[PDB]
Parts: structure tokens; C-alpha cells; sequence
């Protein structure tokens, strides 16, 4: 009874799960869906218990019920003495990047070029970028911004999926989930790295992992971040070391979100697998480790160092911030 | 504002 059924999204997040599961003598099983909204309705129903979100998708689970447990902390810089469990979680930076060599494009000449978003209602990928679009142009219009885009969860006929690209057959293109190539932080970076899009709307870190050898991947070993440049809300561009003076937001951390009568179970088993199959793990990586997935983020992102308790038991409004909040709030305005 | 989407 003190087991703990995961979801799983997409074929790729159930294989991992199902060797989370096999090593954690069925603590931990697996249930699986085709999109992150589909998990979000089998733990309303019950039928599964728990899985980690992007702060977009909790505020979908949170308007439903659902409630924040733990929180991915990635390596930090100040609060060093505190263990990752204990130490506040910093935020990700929400970035919009375009090749150094397509020069003269700026956040002020966006109109009408090609997109790769993360997927639709994520905060990175669309919620950020197409808030700020909203306000700026005065315009609800943002399926007809860019001329053609991959933002996965779309409509697959409209020109938001235009780039998206599907599975290894060419099926499934635009779902929101990892077998669409265009999928994700990685997918939407690999979208610009392949000049299918103009601009990519990702996280800092995704750069940085997917360049200069971090990855040994086909389509990113071979990247070099000077060919990459960060577009600044002001006009400007900026070299990638530079995130901290040219993002569009500080996102919330993802987050792992329950029903609420099965928040406390959740918490102590998750507690108890990354002791085992964490960062520092005493069976990773002998066995098993909950958060590599050959850069695929699979179940949680792969810079995870370990799942963070959350200070005041908050609402999933207050895991957010008021600030986001109300931005999502004003973007579902248009839709 | 109110009102879970499923
Ligand atoms: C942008 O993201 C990268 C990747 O996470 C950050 O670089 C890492 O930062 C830590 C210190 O915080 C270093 O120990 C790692 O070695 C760095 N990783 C890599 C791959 O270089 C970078 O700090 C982030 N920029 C900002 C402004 O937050
Ligand atoms: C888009 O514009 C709206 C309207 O200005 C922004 O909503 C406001 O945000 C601030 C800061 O959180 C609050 O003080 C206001 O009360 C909000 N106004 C309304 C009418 O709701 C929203 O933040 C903007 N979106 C983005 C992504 O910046
Ligand atoms: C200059 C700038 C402009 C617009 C945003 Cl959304 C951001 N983002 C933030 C920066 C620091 C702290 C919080 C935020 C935020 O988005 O909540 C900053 Cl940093
Ligand atoms: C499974 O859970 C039980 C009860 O908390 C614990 O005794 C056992 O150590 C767990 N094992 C693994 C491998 O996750
Ligand atoms: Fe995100
Ligand atoms: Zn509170």
C-alpha cells in the first residue's frame, strides 16, 4: 500500500520507468499515458500517483486539485553548507536563442520567422514567450505570429506543427511527448541547431548541456555554444555566457505534484529512491539512476541533483509565484 | 479563472 505508482509519458519515460520499478522491488510502479495531460487526469482519477511537471503543467494539475511534493534543486552557488534536500530552489532561466550567424535577428524582428517551443503550455517553451508576444503585439493571434513553428500539443494541420517531425518513422508528429524529435528542452534546441527553426524558446541550461562536447549525441557533439546567441527583451543579442542580463523570466523549478491525500506517501518513498538511485545514490550508477536519461530527461531533467523539500507547504499558486500566475492566467485569455 | 480543465 506504501507503493507508488509513477506516470509515465510516452514510450520512452515507460521504459525508464519500468527499470525504476524492476530495481525498486515494485516500491515504485509504472502506469503510462501519451501526454502530460492525460497523466495529469489518470492521477485524478487514482490511477496513478505522482509525476514531475513543468511549472506550465502544474498549474493545469493545480487548478485541478493536485499539489506540489518535491521540487528538482539542480547544482547551485550560494547556499553550499545546506544539503540539495534542504536548500531553496533557484529557479531556471526561460531564454529565446537564434544562430550567431543569423545576424540581425532580435526579439524585435520575430514576426513572421520559425519557432521551436518546448511544447505547448510549458513555461520555458510557450507560456513565457507567447505571454510577452500577447502583450506586445495587443494581439490573441499567436498561432499567426510565426510563420511556421513546432510547438508539440498542437493542432498537427496548423502551422504551429509545421516543423515538428514526428518518431523515427515519421509518425506522431507534434505529440508532447519525447518521440516527437522536436519535443522538449533538448528537441526544441535540436529544432535550431538543424536550422528548421530561427529561434529556440528553451531554458539556459539546455544550451550549455547540448554544446562543446557536454553531449555526445549525434545531432549535438559537434555544437559550439560562440555559434549560439540569447535574444535580450531590450533588442539585443548576447552571447550565452550572458543569461543572467538577457532572459525573458525566472521560471519555477519542476516540480513532482500528487493528489493531495497521497502528497505525504509520495514525498517519504521519493525520499527514500533518490537515497538509492540519486545523484550520490548508493546504487547509482551501479543499478540505477532516477535522473540520467542520455540527456533525454526522461521522468525529470537530467541536471537534477536531487529533489528538494518545499518551505510552508505551499499551494500550487504559491509554488509558482503570483507573478506567473497571473502571466498564464492572461495568455489562457486568448484561448 | 475557475475551473479544472477536465
Ligand atoms: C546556464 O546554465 C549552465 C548549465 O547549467 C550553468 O553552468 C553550470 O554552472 C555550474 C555552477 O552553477 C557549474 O559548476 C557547471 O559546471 C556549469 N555547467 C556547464 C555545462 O558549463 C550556467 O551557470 C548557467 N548560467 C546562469 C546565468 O545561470
Ligand atoms: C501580460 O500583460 C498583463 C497585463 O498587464 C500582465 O498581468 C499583470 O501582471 C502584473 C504583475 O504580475 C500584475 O500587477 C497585474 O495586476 C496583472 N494585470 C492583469 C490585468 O492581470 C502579465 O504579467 C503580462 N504577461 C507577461 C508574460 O508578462
Ligand atoms: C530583466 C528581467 C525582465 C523580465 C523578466 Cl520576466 C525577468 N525575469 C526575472 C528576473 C529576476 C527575478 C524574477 C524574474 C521573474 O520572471 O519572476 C528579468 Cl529577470
Ligand atoms: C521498499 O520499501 C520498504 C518499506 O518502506 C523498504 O523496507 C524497502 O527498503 C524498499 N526497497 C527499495 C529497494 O526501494
Ligand atoms: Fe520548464
Ligand atoms: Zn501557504
Amino acid at each position: 500500500y506504501t507503493r507508488v505508482v509513477w506516470c509515465a509519458v510516452g514510450p520512452e519515460e515507460q521504459k525508464k520507468c519500468q527499470q525504476w520499478s524492476q530495481q525498486s522491488g515494485q516500491n515504485v510502479t509504472c502506469a503510462t499515458a501519451s501526454t502530460t495531460d492525460d497523466c495529469i487526469v489518470l492521477v485524478l482519477k487514482g490511477e496513478a500517483d505522482a509525476l514531475n511537471l513543468d511549472g506550465g503543467y502544474i498549474y493545469t494539475a493545480g487548478k485541478c486539485g493536485l499539489v506540489p511534493v518535491l521540487a528538482e534543486n539542480r547544482k547551485s552557488s550560494k547556499h553550499s553548507s545546506l544539503d540539495c534536500v534542504l536548500r531553496p530552489t533557484e529557479g531556471y532561466l526561460a531564454v529565446a536563442v537564434v544562430k550567431k550567424a543569423n545576424e540581425g535577428l532580435t526579439w524585435n524582428s520575430l514576426k513572421d520567422k520559425k519557432s521551436c517551443h518546448t511544447a505547448v503550455d510549458r513555461t520555458a517553451g510557450w507560456n513565457i514567450p507567447m505571454g510577452l508576444i500577447v502583450n506586445q503585439t495587443g494581439s490573441c493571434a499567436f498561432d499567426e505570429f510565426f510563420s511556421q513553428s513546432c510547438a508539440p500539443g498542437a493542432d498537427p494541420k496548423s502551422r504551429l506543427c509545421a516543423l515538428c517531425a514526428g518518431d523515427d518513422q515519421g509518425l506522431d508528429k507534434c505529440v508532447p511527448n519525447s518521440k516527437e524529435k522536436y519535443y522538449g528542452y533538448t528537441g526544441a534546441f535540436r529544432c535550431l541547431a538543424e536550422d528548421v527553426g530561427d529561434v529556440a524558446f528553451v531554458k539556459n541550461d539546455t544550451v550549455w548541456e547540448n554544446t562543446n562536447g557536454e553531449s555526445t549525441a549525434d545531432w549535438a557533439k559537434n555544437l559550439k555554444r560562440e555559434d549560439f546567441r540569447l535574444l535580450c527583451l531590450d533588442g539585443t543579442r548576447k552571447p550565452v555566457t550572458e543569461a543572467q542580463s538577457c532572459h525573458l523570466a525566472v521560471a519555477p523549478n519542476h516540480a513532482v505534484v500528487s493528489r493531495s491525500d497521497r502528497a505525504a506517501h509520495v514525498e517519504q518513498v521519493l525520499l527514500h529512491q533518490q537515497a538509492l538511485f540519486g545523484k550520490n545514490g548508493k546504487n547509482c550508477p551501479d543499478k540505477f539512476c532516477l535522473f540520467k536519461s542520455e540527456t533525454k530527461n526522461l521522468l525529470f531533467n537530467d541536471n537534477t541533483e536531487c529533489l528538494a523539500k518545499l518551505g510552508g507547504r505551499p499551494t500550487y499558486e504559491e509554488y509558482l509565484g503570483t507573478e506567473y500566475v497571473t502571466a498564464i492566467a492572461n495568455l489562457k485569455k486568448c484561448s | 479563472l475557475e475551473a479544472c480543465a477536465f
